[PDB]
C-alpha cells in the first residue's frame, strides 16, 4: 500500500523551523519516499498598529507589532509504520503538524 | 465675553504655583524619616458516592 | 427574573476585554480582544516582539 | 449627611416597602369530624408535579395552586 | 446570594467534584460554560459566599475568579452533600 | 475538534493561550518564584511547562498542588479533564534568573527589610551567578511623602541595541 | 427512646427527604408522598393541631408525635456545628416529613413495624 500523505507545519521561530523540516526531508529521502521537500511559503507579517500612550498625551509616537508565522509543507508517500513514525518525532518546540489523508 | 489668554487655569488650579509643595509632610526632595540606610555605618471518590446513594429504588 | 434584559451582544456593550474587562480598549482584530493599553504589556510572551 | 460636587438627594418622598409573608398560623381549612372520619376543606391539584396538598387558593371563581409557579387555573373549566 | 437551593446544591456538587471552577466576571450571563443550571452572578456570589468562610482560596487574575477548594473545605462541602468521610477530592492522580 | 481557524489566527490564538498562561501563573505561583510557561500543543493532549525555582511547593504532597493547578487551567479554557497536563521543572541554575531575584525581594520587602543590605545583596547575587550587569531600581516613596528614585548598577550593562 | 426515630431523619437528610416546612409537610402527606409525621404538641392555635390528624387518615397513614420540640429540630440537619455539642441557634422545626428515605437497613424498618402494629 502506497498512500500519498502531504504534511503541512506552521510555526514560527526561524531556525528551530528549518532543522524540523530538515530531518524530516532527510529521513524521507534516505529511505527513498523521493518527497518533493521543502515548500517554503510567504511569512505573514500580522501587523497591529498602537499608540505607545497608554492615555495619548505626548508628542504622537507609535509603537506597532509585528508577528511572522512560517509555513512549510513536506509530501509522503507510504503508509502503516512510516507515516506515523516521521510525524511523531521530529515533536518537541512549537510546531503544528496536520496531516491529509490525498 | 473676555475670557482669556492669561494664567487660564483649567483646573489645574496650577499655573506658577506647583513647586511651592503642600501637604507639609515631607517636604519635595527627599528626607529624613529613617530613609534607605546609611553608609556611615473505601477513601473513594466524589462522583461515585453520589452513585451509591442513587440506590433510591423509588 | 425579566427586566435585566436587552439584546446586548452587537455595539461595544458588551464585548469586554479579556485580561482586565475595560470596555472602550478593545483590539478586538486576530480575535485577540486584548485591549490596547493591556497589549502593550502583553505583547511577549504572544510573539509581538516587532523587530522593525 | 454628606456632600456631593454634583447632588445629595432629591428625594420626591414615598420610599417603597417590601413584603410581610402574612403571619397566619395557618393551614386552618381543614374538618376533624365527630370519629373521626376526616375532610379536607381547600381541594389539592391532581397536576402530577405537585405531591399535592398543596391547597388551591380560594378566589372568586378562580383557584389556583401555585407551586407551578402562577401557570394551572382550574375553577370551573377545562381546555376540552 | 438569595439562589434557589436546588442550584445551591448544584455549585457546592460541582465545585467540590472538580475541585476547582472558573467564571468570568460578566453580571447576568444566565449559563456560563460548567453550571447549567444556574445563572452566573448567582454563581459567583455563592462561590465567594464560600470564600471567606473559606474553604476556598480566590486568585482572582483577569476579572477570571480562579477558585480553589483547600482541605477544611473539603470536610464541610463534603458535610453539605453529606456523603460519608473518607472522600477523596481531586487529590487522586494521572500523571 | 476547534475546525478550520485561519492558520493565522490559530497561532496567534495559542499565542493568547501562551501568554496567558504566564500572568496566570506569575500571581498564582508567586511564593514558587515562578519563571516561566512554554506550552507545546500536540495531539490529545497539552503540554505545559511550569518553569518554577520552588518545584516542591508547586508539586504539593501526593502531587496535590499540580493538580489543583492542572484543574485551574482544565475548566478556565474548557480543556475536558487529561487533555491538558502541566509539569514541574527547574530553572537552569537558579540565580540568574531576574524574576526569581524579582520574588525574592517582594517577600525580602513585606518581612521588612534594611535597604543597601538588599539592594546591593540581589545586584551581588545575580553578579555572583556571574551575571555580566545587573540594575536594581527602586522607584517609591519610603516614610517620607515624596517618591525618590536610585538606581543601584554594578555592571556592565548595554540596555540598549538588539 | 424515640433515638431510633432520629436515626431515620439522618437518613432522610442525606437522600433529602427533609422537608423545609408545614406547607410542603402537608403536600406530602396528602398524595403519597409521605411516609412519616413528626408534630409534637405544645403550641398556640392547636387549631393546627386538629390538622395533623385531619391530614393522617387517608390511604396513605402518617403519625407519631414527640414533646417539647427543640431538640427535635436539631435532628433534622440545620445546624452549623461550633462546639462538639451542637451549638446553633437551634433552629425549631416541629414537622419533618419523610419522603423518599432511600435505605430500608434497621431504624427505618423497626419504626415503621412498631407504627403499624403497636405493642
Amino acid at each position: 500500500s502506497v498512500h500519498r500523505i502531504r504534511i503541512t507545519l506552521t510555526s514560527r521561530n526561524v531556525r528551530s523551523l528549518e532543522n524540523v523540516c530538515r530531518d524530516l526531508i532527510n529521513g524521507a529521502k534516505n529511505q527513498n519516499l523521493r518527497v518533493k521537500g521543502p515548500v517554503r511559503m510567504p511569512t505573514k507579517t500580522l501587523r497591529i498598529t498602537t499608540r505607545k500612550t497608554p492615555c495619548g498625551e505626548g508628542s504622537k509616537t507609535w509603537d506597532r507589532f509585528q508577528m511572522r508565522i512560517h509555513k512549510r509543507i513536506i509530501d509522503l508517500h507510504s503508509p502503516s509504520e512510516i507515516v506515523k513514525k516521521i510525524t511523531s518525532i521530529n515533536i518537541e518546540p512549537g510546531v503544528e503538524v496536520e496531516v491529509t489523508i490525498a | 465675553y473676555g475670557n482669556k489668554e492669561s494664567n487660564g487655569e483649567f483646573g489645574n488650579e496650577l499655573p506658577q504655583r506647583q513647586f511651592n509643595n503642600r501637604d507639609n509632610r515631607g517636604p519635595p526632595r527627599v528626607r529624613t524619616g529613617e530613609k534607605f540606610g546609611k553608609r556611615e555605618f473505601k477513601e473513594e471518590p466524589k462522583e461515585m458516592t453520589l452513585d451509591e446513594w442513587k440506590a433510591i429504588q423509588n | 427574573t425579566l427586566w435585566y434584559s436587552h439584546p446586548r451582544k452587537y455595539g461595544q456593550g458588551s464585548r469586554c476585554c479579556r485580561a482586565c474587562s475595560n470596555r472602550h480598549g478593545l483590539i478586538r482584530k486576530y480575535g485577540l480582544n486584548i485591549c490596547r493599553q493591556c497589549f502593550r504589556e502583553y505583547a511577549n510572551d504572544i510573539g509581538f516582539k516587532k523587530l522593525d | 449627611a454628606k456632600k456631593r460636587k454634583k447632588k445629595n438627594y432629591s428625594t420626591p418622598k414615598k420610599i417603597k416597602h417590601k413584603r410581610k409573608k402574612v403571619k397566619l398560623a395557618v393551614l386552618k381549612y381543614y374538618k376533624v369530624d365527630e370519629n373521626g372520619k376526616i375532610h379536607r376543606l381547600r381541594r389539592e391539584c391532581p397536576g402530577e408535579n405537585c405531591g399535592a396538598g398543596v391547597f388551591m387558593a380560594a378566589h372568586e371563581d378562580r383557584h389556583y395552586c401555585g407551586k407551578c409557579n402562577l401557570t394551572f387555573v382550574f375553577s370551573k373549566p377545562e381546555e376540552k | 446570594m438569595f439562589i434557589p437551593k436546588a442550584n445551591r446544591v448544584a455549585i457546592y456538587e460541582y465545585l467540590f467534584k472538580e475541585g476547582v471552577l472558573v467564571a468570568k466576571k460578566d453580571s447576568p450571563i444566565q449559563k456560563h460554560s460548567e453550571l447549567d443550571k444556574i445563572p452566573n452572578l448567582q454563581v459567583i456570589k455563592v462561590m465567594q459566599s464560600l470564600n471567606s468562610r473559606g474553604w476556598v482560596k480566590e486568585q482572582f487574575a483577569w476579572r477570571h475568579f480562579y477558585w480553589l477548594l483547600t482541605n477544611e473545605g473539603i470536610e464541610e462541602l463534603r458535610r453539605y452533600l453529606h456523603l460519608p468521610p473518607e472522600i477523596v477530592p481531586s487529590t487522586l492522580t494521572q500523571t | 475538534a476547534n475546525l478550520p481557524i485561519s492558520k493565522k489566527r490559530k497561532f496567534v490564538s495559542d499565542g493568547i493561550f501562551k501568554a496567558e498562561l504566564n500572568e496566570f501563573l506569575t500571581r498564582e505561583l508567586a511564593e514558587d518564584g515562578y519563571s516561566g510557561v512554554e506550552v507545546r500543543v500536540t495531539p490529545s493532549r497539552t503540554e505545559i511547562i511550569i518553569m518554577a525555582t520552588k518545584t516542591q511547593q508547586v508539586l504539593g504532597e501526593k502531587g496535590r498542588r499540580i493538580r489543583e493547578l492542572t484543574a485551574m487551567v482544565q475548566k478556565r479554557f474548557n480543556f475536558e479533564t487529561g487533555r491538558i497536563e502541566l509539569y514541574a521543572e527547574k530553572v537552569a541554575a537558579r540565580g540568574l534568573c531576574a524574576i526569581a531575584q524579582a520574588e525574592s525581594l517582594r517577600y525580602k520587602l513585606t518581612g521588612g527589610l534594611a535597604v543597601r543590605r538588599a539592594c546591593y545583596g540581589v545586584l551581588r547575587y545575580i553578579m555572583e551567578s556571574g551575571a555580566k550587569g545587573c540594575e536594581v531600581v527602586v522607584s517609591g516613596k519610603l516614610r517620607g511623602q515624596r517618591a525618590k528614585s536610585m538606581k543601584f548598577v554594578d555592571g556592565l550593562m548595554i540596555h540598549s541595541g538588539d | 427512646i424515640n433515638t431510633a426515630l432520629q436515626e431515620v431523619l439522618k437518613k432522610s437528610l442525606i437522600a433529602d427527604g427533609l422537608v423545609h416546612g408545614i406547607h410542603q409537610a402537608c403536600k406530602a402527606l396528602d398524595k403519597r408522598q409521605a411516609v412519616l409525621c413528626i408534630l409534637a404538641e405544645s403550641f398556640d392555635e392547636p387549631n393546627y393541631k386538629k390538622l395533623v390528624t385531619a391530614l393522617c387518615n387517608e390511604h396513605q397513614i402518617p403519625l407519631i408525635r414527640v414533646d417539647s420540640h427543640k431538640k427535635l429540630g436539631e435532628w433534622s440537619g440545620l445546624c452549623k456545628i461550633d462546639k462538639e455539642g451542637k451549638p446553633r441557634k437551634v433552629c425549631g422545626c416541629s414537622v419533618v416529613v419523610i419522603k423518599d428515605f432511600g435505605e430500608e437497613t434497621p431504624a427505618l424498618d423497626v419504626v415503621k413495624d412498631h407504627l403499624r402494629q403497636n405493642s
